[PDB]
């Protein structure tokens, strides 16, 4: 799946949640120190922006995080699914 | 490369013909079930194409997606009459170079064998 | 940046939904499935694995 | 239902991954890059020409038969040049024992005159009488033109890759400076 936060403005995101997979599995072990930390960083930044009255008042920012697995093929597949869902808007 | 283009499109046509024969054996012409084309179904026949090409060479088929063909070594030299790329030999699983047909022999060596048996290398 | 540190220490991860990968993160971080199982009262700030990333 | 591949290795990689995204096969004719032969990333890239691994094997067999052991690798950007020079280096260090003087690349858009240094780095080493090139037609012609200048003719021969196996475009500089240039081309016929 993917993280989907409803908001007036949607911001996409590519984060390496999983590591490089072997010849058997596409995605490896979950990057706990790399992916999750950046995910929480972007979520905290979006929350502070939405709660900031001076910056973008009465405007909420959504989220369109997707799974990357540090692999170019999976990221391109996820971008294809995003484009197919658009053709929401980011 | 134009021969390769022709061989590629002929292989795709042969794959389409084989798919039409297998999926629709008793249907001549266009088949209604072939309209929803699938990449995997077409690749399953592209990876199994085998026919006589335009140059008489059979287009080999494999699960990898490559054709193990020869690599002819050509050379362009001036002959004062007509300069063109001259071929040397074939590549039937090994080398087939022909002496006295290259370099009109200049050799590139990292260090010249200076020692004739007395000096050290 | 004390803001992210406070937001990651005070706020717990198991309560916040909508993040599907956070479940697997909590699973492979505590080294137990959801054997050496643990409880939901545990936090990440007490764990030595939490390091502020640049 | 099926697209025909491209010539440039970077363009071919782009179109190959985009078309395998939408589940459409692709057959190439002039993209022999070895990183395009794997069935995991480019499963819909069944080409009709052999890869660059056989090309590197041919290069090392040629430099073995010609008794050459000191060669200089040059190539432009893109998957083709880098992959070819890496395959050549690997096949030369595997069992042939041929080493490489230096590996300098040709930039995409050389400005303020960064092309004369590429040929000067090869002319400064006289022992590197063998030069393996893996660029396209444009960069190969530019390298030949830069080598023709500075009062240089027939200083060192060129080991031609698949880019100009039998092309008539670089024969002008060949008749000018690159006399007797050796190239490679897969088995074809008129």
């Amino acid at each position: 799946n993917s993280i989907r936060i409803d908001g007036d403005i949607t911001l996409g995101g590519l984060f390496p949640v999983h590591g490089r997979g072997s010849e058997g599995k596409p995605c490896g072990e979950l990057k706990k120190e790399k992916g999750i930390h950046r995910l929480e960083a972007m979520l905290f930044a979006l929350d502070r922006i939405n709660n900031d009255p001076d910056l973008l008042p009465n405007i909420t920012l959504g989220a369109r995080i997707l799974d990357t697995c540090s692999r170019d093929t999976h990221a391109l597949e996820q971008s294809l699914t995003f484009v197919q869902a658009l053709i929401e808007r980011v | 490369k134009v021969q390769f283009v022709i061989d590629a499109v002929y292989a795709m046509g042969h794959a389409l013909h084989a798919m039409h024969r297998d999926l629709c054996p008793g249907r001549v012409g266009l088949c209604p079930r072939m309209d929803p084309v699938d990449g995997t179904q077409l690749l399953k026949y592209i990876r199994n194409v085998n026919f006589s090409g335009i140059a008489g060479n059979p287009v080999t088929f494999n699960e990898n997606g490559d054709a193990p063909g020869r690599y002819d070594i050509y050379q362009y030299q001036l002959r004062n009459d007509s300069a063109e790329y001259k071929v040397i030999g074939s590549w039937t699983d090994h080398l087939h170079l022909r002496i006295e047909r290259m370099h009109w022999l200049p050799r590139s060596i990292c260090s010249l064998p200076c020692q004739p048996g007395e000096r050290k290398k | 940046v004390r803001g992210f540190d406070r937001y990651f220490s005070s706020r717990t991860l198991d309560n916040n939904r909508r993040n599907i990968w956070f479940a697997e993160f909590w699973e492979d971080n505590f080294h137990c499935k959801l054997v050496k199982k643990c409880t939901n009262r545990e936090r990440i700030g007490q764990d030595s694995a939490y390091e502020q990333e640049g | 239902v099926g697209v025909i591949g491209a010539s440039g290795s970077s363009v071919s990689i782009m179109v190959a991954n985009i078309l395998r995204l939408f589940k459409i096969p692709q057959i190439s004719y002039a993209s022999t890059a070895p990183d395009l032969s794997d069935n995991s990333r480019y499963d819909f890239f069944s080409r009709v020409v052999p890869s660059d691994t056989y090309q590197a094997q041919a290069m090392v067999d040629i430099v073995r038969a010609l008794k050459w052991n000191y060669v200089s690798t040059v190539a432009s950007e893109g998957s083709y040049g880098e992959s070819g020079v890496e395959a050549f280096i690997q096949k030369s260090r595997e069992d042939g024992g041929v080493c490489i003087a230096q590996s300098v690349k040709i930039p995409r858009e050389p400005k303020a005159g960064e092309f004369d240094k590429i040929i000067r780095r090869l002319l400064e080493t006289s022992n590197a009488r063998a030069v393996i090139i893996f660029a396209n037609e444009d960069d190969i012609r530019r390298v030949l033109e830069a080598a023709r200048r500075a009062n240089q003719t027939g200083h060192f021969f060129w080991m031609g890759s698949d880019s100009w196996g039998s092309k008539i475009a670089p024969v002008l500089h060949l008749e000018e400076v690159a006399e007797g240039a050796v190239t490679i081309l897969p088995k074809r016929m008129s």
